[PDB]
């Protein structure tokens, strides 16, 4: 990245926003992030389609519960040789801790870690 | 002592057991809710007005049901909340580890965290 040309999809702004937004649980800069996201000119194939329907809006109450959506995320894998263990540790013990499912990688597993603290 | 406790129950039991033969019947299932087998006596000298324990013997008709019948087991509830959680949470009481959850909480939803 330069400031002066080839738009990236990640710069300096962006990040600060995203981490401060994670580290703070102000749920209202997400929402600023998402909109700081979105609001950038088109880069990939994903920005150039809209969504409309037909039928009224429902209050988002209705809605399904928040768990039975974050179930659905998974980490995909990253080699244990890549990043150092502990933030191989610490994305396993999150993931299993919310319930969805975390990946290992390629590099393996210690042995010592097959069973809860 | 408990004995003494045991010994009258069972003396409680025996003189039930032995007027009920005298009466006429069984068992105690065929007496309950049955007030066609008392009378009133009452006590002349006293000449005062005789109590009218008559709508202490009214017996009104059961119908169709018996009038001792019960069902089996308490009555049953309806389930709020916390049935999603305990099936949502059975890695913890399969194993005992971390958890957090989030949901959406309603007024009529009672008694949110009980059950688990």
């Amino acid at each position: 990245f330069r400031k002066s040309g080839d738009r990236h999809g990640w710069e300096g702004g962006v990040i600060h926003t995203l981490q401060q937004a994670v580290t703070n649980d102000s749920y209202t800069t997400f929402k600023k992030y998402s909109e700081q996201v979105n609001k950038r000119p088109p880069m990939q194939l994903r920005d150039l389609l809209e969504l409309r329907s037909t039928k009224a809006p429902v209050p988002v109450d209705e809605v399904e519960s928040i768990t039975a959506i974050r179930k659905r995320f998974i980490t995909p894998g990253m080699s244990m040789g890549a990043l150092s263990p502990e933030a191989h540790g610490t994305l396993n013990v999150a993931m299993n801790r919310i319930g969805a499912k975390s990946d290992s990688g390629e590099g393996g597993e210690d042995p010592a870690r097959f069973r809860p603290d | 002592t408990p004995e003494k406790v045991v010994n009258l129950f069972t003396f409680l039991a025996e003189e039930v057991r032995e007027i009920l033969a005298g009466l006429g019947f069984r068992s105690l299932n065929e007496v309950i809710g049955r007030t066609d087998l008392l009378h009133q006596v009452s006590r002349g000298a006293e000449h005062l007005d005789d109590l009218d324990l008559n709508p202490r013997l009214a017996q009104v008709d059961p119908g169709e049901n018996a009038r001792y019948c019960t069902l089996q087991g308490r009555n049953e509830v309806p389930d709020t909340l916390d049935a999603r959680i305990v099936a949502d949470a059975r890695p913890l009481f399969e194993e005992g580890e971390k958890m957090q959850l989030a949901y959406n909480a309603r007024n009529t939803q009672r008694a949110i965290g009980t059950r688990l």
